[PDB]
């Protein structure tokens, strides 16, 4: 599989979860507005749904700000992808030792 | 052994109902309509019912929600 195929798979999953919810994981997909999905997910932890319907803008703003801060946090700190780099370095070191 | 649903249909929905200046929310149902009447049903099976005071709870006045419709509620 090339890179664009995996990207397409990720896009498909994102679209499915945005437009349907958990319904498409078991059987046919069904459509529903996003705020209603958020209210249903609120009901799964122990909070009544009206709390969502009177604070929409605050939650939306917090969500957007969090996404932006995640972008900046990823950009700034340099050593955040250590595991994959370690794997690559280990393979290269083993091959170099074998060749020597 | 599993359970798989099928044979879906289209409907229209609203978040809440404003009656007498108060906001009415469902208990464990969803508000649906087919035309000039409104009902409440469960998510995983179609079963309409008439809206009474034993399947809704009241909170505030119908002025803060984005999207609310006028309709009557039966009083037993
Ligand atoms: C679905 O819509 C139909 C009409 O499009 C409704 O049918 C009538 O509704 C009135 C009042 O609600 C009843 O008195 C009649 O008995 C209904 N049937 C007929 C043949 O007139 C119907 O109520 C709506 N809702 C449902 C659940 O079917
Ligand atoms: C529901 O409406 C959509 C368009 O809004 C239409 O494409 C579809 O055929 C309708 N029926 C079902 C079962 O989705
Ligand atoms: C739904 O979307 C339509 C299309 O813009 C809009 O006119 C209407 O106000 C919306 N209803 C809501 C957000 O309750
Ligand atoms: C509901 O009714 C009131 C008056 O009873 C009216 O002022 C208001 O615009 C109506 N709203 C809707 C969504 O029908």
């Amino acid at each position: 599989l090339t890179d664009e195929m995996i990207a397409q798979y990720t896009s498909a999953l994102l679209a499915g979860t945005i437009t349907s919810g958990w319904t498409f994981g078991a059987g046919p997909a069904l459509q529903i507005p996003f705020p209603m999905q958020m209210a249903y997910r609120f009901n799964g932890i122990g909070v009544t749904q009206n709390v969502l319907y009177e604070n929409q803008k605050l939650i939306a703003n917090q969500f957007n700000s969090a996404i932006g801060k995640i972008q900046d946090s990823l950009s700034s700190t340099p050593s955040a992808l250590g595991k994959l780099q370690d794997v690559v370095n280990q393979n290269a070191q083993a091959l170099n030792t074998l060749v020597k | 052994v599993t359970y798989v649903p099928a044979q879906e249909k289209n409907f229209t929905t609203a978040p809440a109902i404003c009656h007498d200046g108060k906001a009415h929310f469902p208990r464990e149902g969803v508000f649906v309509s087919n035309g000039t009447h409104w009902f409440v049903t469960q998510r995983n099976f179609y079963e309409p019912q008439i809206i009474t005071t034993d399947n809704t709870f009241v909170s505030g006045n119908c002025d803060v929600v984005i999207g609310i419709v006028n309709n009557t509620v039966y009083d037993p």
